[PDB]
């Protein structure tokens, strides 16, 4: 914004002119690449924090009031769309 | 190993003038790293120590 | 009734307070936590830090 | 409180039956002949929530379990001061945890909770 | 003699122990139990 | 599993106990530190307490592992295209 550039900022001319050209270019620079297969990534970034969420699943296993399902058998109801939940 | 669960490999092997050495002239035969100790908490090896 | 109207409210769940972790929502100190031995025994506790204030939660290993 | 009433004949139990002509309640053996006049109009009951007080159960010969702990409270009645106490024996979820002390010499049994 | 006796994990449920001998008559943090 | 050590015996948790006890130091309380030492009961209360976890990653590692083959065998014939679909 205007107020900003001048009052906080100070930036001048020279200043300015390179600012837009190194956000243009660090933009162009951040699409996907075609042929990525993100099938796989999105598998192996969801199912790897799955792995250790085991541990701190019993943490609701601290609050006997609280006795909802989460964690691991919650996980597992979703993915298995289970007609029956607990 | 250690008899409190502290087990390792040898990753380099030093001769006799590359050791530190103490006032006495006495050689450690073996070093191993001190951050080994806190999350493990194994006070009973400094004990036997 | 007004036995009846106690008895209706639910499970009130307070937490330990203490004011030594910094929330990184709202950032008031009023954090509850809770630790425990819950990561693999190769490794120390872990704990959960919920900030009270704001409901931002955290955990530090 | 309804109670179950035996023949008088073969120790079988009492079943109902009404008499039209005097109209009056009578129990009778579905085995033999005894019939018997019933006493009152109350011959089966069914209570839904049991508001009992808690009890501590057995209490014969307490005092020689070596598993149960001691108090030096004094006594109401024969005003001595060693007992035995446990909490109540019956195992309900909701069980309050209201003691219960049996005197060791005159065998009497008390709560800590004196409300009036 | 009578000095000694062999306990299961049936009879247990109706005795008493002291861990110590010296826990028997009327660092470390060691409670004097009430029994 | 959560609470704090049940009773295993009847009315109580150790044979050196009193039957209905319910003192910290009695239902699995260590006020002793590792540079301390600690005694017998609160050693074996913290023995359970290791045993909860040894459990937890020997089993759930397994149970993890076939979570995650049915994952990567579901997605894994999703790829962007030149028409950034």
């Amino acid at each position: 914004a205007t107020r900003r550039v001048l009052q906080e900022y100070r930036l001048t001319k020279q200043a300015f002119d390179w600012v837009l050209s190194n956000i243009e270019a660090q933009f162009l620079r951040s699409v996907v690449h075609p042929g990525e297969m993100v099938g796989v990534l999105a598998a192996q970034s969801i199912g790897e924090p799955a792995t250790q969420m085991t541990l701190n699943t019993f943490h609701f296993a601290g609050v006997a009031s609280k006795k909802v399902t989460s964690g691991v058998p919650r996980l597992k109801e979703i993915l298995n769309v289970a007609k029956n939940m607990k | 190993a250690s008899r409190h669960g502290q087990k390792g490999t040898i990753g380099i092997t030093y001769r006799r003038e590359d050791m530190p050495f103490t006032a006495e002239g006495i050689v450690p035969d073996l070093i191993i790293n001190p951050h080994a100790i806190p999350s493990r908490m194994t006070v009973a090896h400094l004990i036997e120590c | 009734a007004k036995q009846n109207l106690y008895n209706a409210q639910g499970a009130t769940i307070e937490r330990s307070v203490t004011d030594r972790f910094t929330c990184g929502k709202c950032k008031e100190k009023k954090v509850s936590y809770y630790q425990l031995q819950t990561r693999s025994a190769d490794e120390p506790l872990t704990t959960f830090c919920t900030c009270e204030a704001c409901g931002n939660r955290w955990k530090f290993s | 409180m309804t109670t179950f009433r035996f023949c008088r004949d073969c120790n079988n139990m009492l079943y109902p039956r009404e008499d039209k002509e005097n109209n009056r309640l009578l129990f009778e053996c579905r085995t033999c002949s005894y019939v018997e006049e019933a006493g009152s109009p109350l011959v089966y009951r069914h209570e839904l929530i049991t508001n009992i007080g808690e009890t501590a159960g057995v209490v014969q010969d307490i005092g020689s379990d070596p598993t149960l702990p001691r108090s030096d409270r004094e006594c109401p009645k024969c005003h001595s001061r060693e007992n035995v106490f446990f909490q109540s024996q019956q195992r309900r979820k909701d069980t309050s945890m209201v003691l219960f002390f049996v005197c060791l010499s005159c065998s009497h049994i008390f709560t800590s909770d004196q409300k009036n | 003699e009578g000095l000694v006796e062999y306990i299961d994990a049936e009879e247990e449920e109706s005795i008493l122990i002291a861990m110590q001998p010296e826990d028997l008559e009327p660092k470390r943090i060691r409670v004097s139990h009430h029994a | 599993e959560g609470k704090r050590i049940a009773f295993g015996f009847v009315d109580r948790t150790l044979p050196h106990f009193s039957k209905d006890d319910y003192s910290p130091e009695s239902k699995g309380f260590v006020e002793n530190s590792y540079l301390r030492g600690l005694t017998p009961q609160e050693f074996f209360f913290h023995a359970m307490g290791g045993r909860e976890g040894l459990i937890d990653t020997a089993v759930k590692t397994a149970e993890t592992g076939y979570i995650q083959r049915r994952l990567v065998k579901a997605l894994e014939d999703i790829m962007v295209h030149y028409d950034n679909t």
